């Protein structure tokens, strides 16, 4: 633990990277979280929401 | 309420019928229906007012 | 009257991408390519890779 200063900074960033990567599986009130699935199935204006 | 598996469904046919009085489709489009897959299609069938 | 006549109602409920599928559109399969940004489509899973 000599360098945790350091290991802390690199742990910081890596976390932040990850919660952000994770965000993506978020559907944040749409009906998936994929894109392509909702492009697949929804029509434009449906799709738009 | 019928158990619809291992066939391949053509939803075309059944969307240019006119005959339907009501052809609304709530988490897909009609358009887009002919493209998608499913693990299982359950159809169920009944008279009401 | 219209609104009190008998009616005939069929709903398509189905589930979307948990399982493997085995209801599916009519599209013609292709052949398989590797090694090559491409156009997958599996079972209804859109994507690029």
């Amino acid at each position: 633990s000599a360098l945790g200063k350091l290991q802390d900074v690199v742990n910081q960033n890596a976390q932040a990277l990850n919660t952000l990567v994770k965000q993506l599986s978020s559907n944040f009130g749409a009906i998936s979280s994929v894109l392509n699935d909702i492009l697949s199935r929804l029509d434009p204006p449906e799709a738009e929401v | 309420r019928k158990r619809i598996s291992n066939c391949v469904a053509d939803y075309s046919v059944l969307y240019n019928s006119a005959s339907f009085s009501t052809f609304k489709c709530y988490g897909v489009s009609p358009t887009k229906l002919n493209d998608l897959c499913f693990t299982n299609v359950y159809a169920d069938s009944f008279v009401i007012r | 009257g219209v609104g009190y006549q008998p009616y005939r109602v069929v709903v398509l409920s189905f589930e979307l991408l948990h399982a493997p599928a085995t209801v599916c559109g009519p599209k013609k399969s292709t052949n398989l390519v590797k090694n090559k940004c491409v156009n997958f489509n599996f079972n209804g899973l859109t994507g690029t890779g």
